[PDB]
């Protein structure tokens, strides 16, 4: 544990970086989490909300 | 309620059937229902008012 | 006077498929009006396709 300064900012960059990745996955209100899933089953005008 | 299952769905006749007065798609679009692939699919049938 | 609403915008039916079609950006108003003691026939009043 004598390097824990640079392990704290690496491991604080690579936790942000999966929080931004599993950000991904929240529905945000919307029925899917994914685009694909979204424009494959709506028309184009009710899978823009 | 049936439980429609191990068949291969042609929505886009019933979409065509202009007997109907009411159809509504809440999840879909019935254009867009012959894309999709299921895992099961009810069906309830009733009179109302 | 059921194509009223294949006559909104954003929507589908025959009409609305291959007979009149609004964008989904439209912009102005819509007006309707019966005409069944000015259009209709006895006969059936077959003029209009």
């Amino acid at each position: 544990s004598a390097l824990g300064k640079l392990q704290d900012v690496v491991n604080q960059n690579a936790q942000a970086l999966n929080t931004l990745v599993k950000q991904l996955s929240s529905n945000f209100g919307a029925i899917s989490s994914v685009l694909n899933d979204i424009l494959s089953r709506l028309d184009p005008p009710e899978a823009e909300v | 309620r049936k439980r429609i299952s191990n068949c291969v769905a042609d929505y886009s006749v019933l979409y065509n059937s202009a007997s109907f007065s009411t159809f509504k798609c809440y999840g879909v679009s019935p254009t867009k229902l012959n894309d999709l692939c299921f895992t099961n699919v009810y069906a309830d049938s009733f009179v109302i008012r | 006077g059921d194509e009223v609403r294949q006559i909104a915008p954003g929507q589908t039916g025959k009409i609305a498929d291959y007979n009149y079609k609004l964008p989904d950006d439209f912009t102005g108003c819509v007006i309707a009006w019966n005409s069944n003691n000015l259009d209709s026939k006895v006969g059936g009043n077959y003029n209009y396709l």
